[PDB]
């Protein structure tokens, strides 16, 4: 079993949240965390477009990268509940970017396949460090 | 204001929220 | 990057502690957690004998399996400090088996390569649920 | 209270002690 889980086989994924926080702090790179489920068809549709989007794949190398099929113990990573797919950003000061949200008022950190442009723009937002 | 149902529900950091405003 | 990390490629490893605790509790299988470092020669020597030991490899199937190069946030997993290699057991009740200790008085959860028989005995002890 | 090793590198559960 690989850490990529189909999200980007050529990227460098971190295994655990604790390690990801350490790597963010020490590298001064922000952390992008993708929450997904194998049985979730929405997760799969987003994974496909994420994996194949050249701009996202390129910009992702500026992040510490974590994808999870089980929730962390950090309540800051679910400001508006636990659903997948859900993409959160963490600043290297170890501040969760709850202010970096997607298009939908009801699920603020959900992204649909058509939302790659907004995802890219949010990644740029996360790179403007606190 | 769009909503999505393109989700499945699941059965030492600080946090930063947006700055505030008076509700309409 | 695979989850195995050379400890047992045919085994089913879990990515995160949080998920491993969930699996243990829901499957009534004890969790075995191997802490190691890539740069640690002690870790590498133990890994070699562990991976090649057919008895350990077979008995491991009766566990939820986690191996970590970075410490969890659970202090119960380091009752005498954070050192590697260190093998901890957790009961499906989510009670850390701090009573399943190895040979050494100064490092209660350390194993050396010659200590595989004791490791097997301690895995069997873990399978006698609390 | 027993043999020692130097073959280590220094870096909501309950716990049951020995
Ligand atoms: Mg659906």
């Amino acid at each position: 079993q690989t850490l990529s889980r189909g999200w980007g086989d050529q990227l460098i994924w971190t295994q655990t949240y604790e390690e990801a926080l350490y790597k963010s702090k020490t590298s001064n790179k922000p952390l992008m965390i993708i929450h997904h489920l194998d049985e979730c068809p929405h997760s799969q549709a987003l994974k496909k477009v994420f994996a194949e989007n050249k701009e996202i794949q390129k910009l992702a190398e500026q992040f510490v990268l974590l994808n999870l099929v089980y929730e962390t113990t950090d309540k800051h990573l679910s400001p508006d509940g636990q659903y997948v797919p859900r993409i959160m950003f963490v600043d290297p000061s170890l501040t969760v970017r709850a202010d970096i949200t997607g298009r939908y008022s009801n699920r603020l950190y959900a992204y649909e396949p058509a939302d790659t442009a907004l995802l890219l723009d949010n990644m740029k937002k996360a790179l403007k460090l606190l | 204001g769009p909503t999505t149902d393109e989700v499945t529900l699941q059965v030492s950091t600080a946090v930063r929220y947006p700055s505030g405003s008076v509700a309409l």
